[PDB]
């Protein structure tokens, strides 16, 4: 049996292989393979992610010949290393993550070779930048739903943690699958390299800045804050009146005063001090 | 004596079996309270959750009642409930040389021999928790027991 | 940690989006919309939107199924 | 003579306990009203 | 930590709630109690849980007087364990209490402390120990090197029992025991055998025995065993 804490290590690598694929063809429900690595009965690593062609329909997709399967694994084994197919992964577009009925069936085909197939759904939609929302699943046997027994027998105090959406509750869950609880492999290996790679500049902010316009700039946004001041010299004068919890409700239509009147000082700071800073150093430092 | 001091203040087995005593003696408990938390019958942590109940509330009394009330509620769970099964034996039976290797006795690995190793494997588990900051041949009849065994599913227990 | 809860809210900005209008508000952060299938709506609004940017007669987007101001 | 001066002591280091405070009177109110616009 | 138990992770809000429970657990503390009584509401789970936990180690061998709170929780964990509707995570907690806060028959307590200033270095490993049921369920079994009974004993030679019979002198309805129901004017002259519980904030109220034909030759101020003089 399992423990309900089966914490499915993936990766740093895959989840970005899964994504692009995922949403360069995301109305129609892509798919791909799982390549990974076995570990003991309790937890499993999937380090590599490989899809193929595929024939779709709206509510169906299907793969094409068993043909590019084979030589793709022999030509991954001969370089790098050998690895074996730990489960597959398809993506709902805009859905959420749950088996459908076609879902489910060719879940069932692979379950039987493997006991341990990973059932993962990607949703390149939902996750926004922060959430990224996948649940990754695998079948129950319908034959226990039938006896009314209740599965999994819950021995750690892990699996309990994340609640269930009430539309992948609508779905086949929880009467023919279940939900894994999943994190991150993350090492100095990738992460030092993903952080000090991607966002870094080399001369933004050792140049000035349109030295002629800046200062024009200097009056391209202090001409208005005259007038929005003059709001802010209209608004405080109907105070000592109706309960300013209604001068919340009331004041939608229009823009206020004393929130915009904040905004641009912070913008005529910091577009004054940095260039102010940035000149006065290029004096020292260039003869 | 003065000689016989340094076994009275060193060993402290006189706020041992002295603390047992005062355990057989003063025991205020109740067998209702476990059976108002009968009722949750089902396959989840409850098998596991009175058995951890249990054995906290009876430390070091030896009392064997609320156990063998029944066979089959407590044989239900498995794979490591039987684990815990066998090592809430010993938590019962805390700080007493004598009823450790006796009432274990179907209890040792290699007499009944089931098809759960668990049930067997956490009884060293178990004869760790009797004679903690205690260390003598229950050292060494542990120490021997692990040179040959099976997987670390009785090296947990050992 | 409050700006990366403040842009995670917009996952309920996602794509399969109808479409009502602006209507009026009982209170802060409580509004009345009326949608384009003809029945109106009490609902509750979306905290990032600017208030100040409604009604002359407001189009606004609406949740597909809780129906809720986006 | 000696316990004398321990009395200063004593009474112009507890003017450093009734502002300190009131700055962190002040700061912990300030944390509680944005730990409550977060978990809103 | 009070600021601490309106964190915005319930993870922060959990062991908040676990420090509350393993500072304060020997003493029936007004304030512990006070800071957890709605963290027991919360939409989080396991901050249901070890509240709970925590709500049980404060309070073992008390019985009413020390604070009102503990038959106010008695039925506080079978409001819950009752429940079907109830998360079982949510309710672990309460079966798990049971077994915490009728330890030994309200003969064993916790001790991380001795009168002598030194802490109690197995139940230090103990609660340490007992902090990591998560990640496995027996880990947290190492709990009884924390039980630790509240017992004075007399002695007069190596082996031998005295026969010794003091008094309290302070308010007797504080020597109350748990009283089960099994559904199907006044003392403050208590008098104790050899093996006689009491609770560490009963040791102030009782009597040294004057009248007795034993007489301790120590100052009675700490439990266990102490020799009494025959006199």
């Amino acid at each position: 049996a399992v423990d309900t804490a089966e914490q499915v290590y993936i990766s740093s690598l895959a989840l970005l292989k899964m994504l692009k694929h995922g949403r360069a063809g995301v109305p129609m429900e892509v798919m791909g393979l799982m390549l990974g690595e076995f570990v003991d009965d309790y937890t499993v690593r999937v380090i590599d992610v490989f899809a193929m062609p595929q024939s779709g329909t709206g509510v169906s997709v299907e793969a094409v010949d068993p043909v590019f399967q084979a030589k793709m694994l022999d030509m991954l084994k001969q370089t790098g290393r050998p690895e074996m197919v730990v489960g597959w992964y398809h993506s709902h577009p805009g859905f959420g993550c749950w088996l459908s009925g076609v879902d489910i069936n060719t879940q069932q085909s692979f379950e039987a070779l493997s006991e341990r197939a990973v059932a993962v759904v990607v949703d390149p939609i939902q996750s926004v930048k922060g959430k990224v929302v996948i649940d990754a699943f695998r079948l129950i046997n319908a034959n226990m739903m039938v006896l009314g027994h209740e599965p999994r027998q819950t021995t750690s105090n892990l699996g309990h943690l994340n609640k269930p959406s009430i539309q992948a509750l609508i779905h086949g869950l929880n009467r023919h699958y279940y939900s894994i609880t999943i994190n991150y492999r993350k090492n100095e290996l990738e992460q030092k390299m993903l952080l000090n790679l991607h966002k870094k500049s080399w001369m933004e902010g050792l140049t000035l800045q349109d030295y002629s316009e800046h200062c024009k700039h200097n009056e391209s946004v202090v001409k208005e804050m005259l007038e929005l001041a003059k709001n802010y010299n209209k608004a405080v004068e109907e105070e000592d009146k109706m309960t300013p919890e209604q001068l919340a409700i009331k004041n939608v239509g229009k823009q206020d005063p004393k929130r915009h009147l904040e905004e641009h000082v912070d913008v005529l700071m910091t577009s004054n001090i940095v260039q102010c800073l940035a000149a006065m150093l290029d004096t020292v430092v260039f003869k | 004596d003065q000689t016989l001091k340094m076994i009275k203040i060193l060993s402290g087995e006189m706020a041992i079996e002295l603390h047992l005593q005062f355990l057989i003696r003063n025991n205020n408990t109740d067998l209702m309270i476990l059976k108002n938390t009968k009722d949750a019958v089902r396959n989840s942590v409850c098998h596991t959750a009175t058995v951890i109940a249990n054995s906290f509330m009876h430390c070091g009394t030896t009392s064997d009642q609320f156990l063998r009330d029944n066979l089959e509620w407590l044989a239900r769970a498995t794979n490591w409930a039987k684990f815990t099964a066998t090592a809430s034996l010993g938590v019962i039976h805390k700080g007493h040389e004598k009823e450790a290797l006796q009432l274990m006795a179907t209890y040792l690995p290699k007499d009944t021999s089931p098809g759960s190793a668990y049930q067997e494997g956490g009884g060293l588990y178990a004869l760790g928790l009797i004679h903690a900051n205690h260390g003598g041949d229950i050292i060494d009849y542990l120490l021997n027991q692990l040179k040959n065994a099976s997987n670390d599913i009785v090296r947990h227990g050992g | 940690e409050f700006l990366h809860a403040q842009e995670e809210v917009k996952r309920i900005q996602s794509i399969p989006l109808v479409i009502g209008q602006f209507l009026e508000a009982v209170d802060q952060n409580t509004a009345i919309v009326g949608s384009t299938t003809g029945s109106n709506y009490y609902v509750r609004i979306l905290s990032t939107i600017d208030r100040e940017l409604l009604k002359p007669n407001a189009s606004v987007a609406l949740h597909k199924h809780s129906n809720a101001l986006v | 003579g000696l316990r004398q001066y321990y009395l200063s002591k004593i009474e112009e280091l507890q003017l450093i306990v009734n502002d300190k405070s009131q700055n962190l009177r002040r700061l912990q109110a300030q944390r509680n009203e944005l730990n409550a616009k977060v978990r809103l | 930590v009070s600021l601490l138990s309106e964190s915005y992770n319930p993870h922060v809000r959990y062991g908040a709630a676990m420090a509350l429970g393993i500072c304060c657990a020997g003493t029936g503390n007004k304030e512990a109690i006070n800071l957890l009584e709605p963290m027991t509401n919360d939409p989080v789970n396991y901050v249901r849980q070890g509240a709970l936990i925590a709500s049980a180690l404060i309070m073992i061998q008390q019985t009413e007087i020390t604070c009102p709170k503990v038959n106010q929780f008695r039925q506080l964990y079978s409001k819950v364990i009752n429940d079907k509707h109830d998360d079982v995570m949510a309710k672990f907690g309460a079966i798990l209490a049971q077994g915490i806060l009728d330890a030994g028959g309200h003969n064993v307590t916790i001790s991380l402390q001795s009168r002598t200033g030194h802490t109690h270095m197995p139940s230090v490993v103990g609660v340490l120990v007992f902090t990591q049921f998560w990640f496995w369920f027996p880990l947290s079994h190492f709990l009884s090197l924390a039980y630790t009974p509240t017992c004075v004993i007399g002695l007069n030679k190596d082996l031998k029992m005295p026969k010794v019979q003091y008094k309290s002198n302070c308010k007797p309805s504080t020597f109350a025991y748990p009283a089960p129901l099994e559904v199907p004017p006044e003392p403050n002259f208590q008098l104790l055998d050899n093996p006689a519980r009491v609770m560490p904030a009963q040791l102030k109220v009782l009597t040294m025995p004057e009248t007795c034909r034993y007489q301790p030759f120590k100052p009675l101020s700490i439990g266990g065993i102490i020799i009494l003089k025959d006199t």
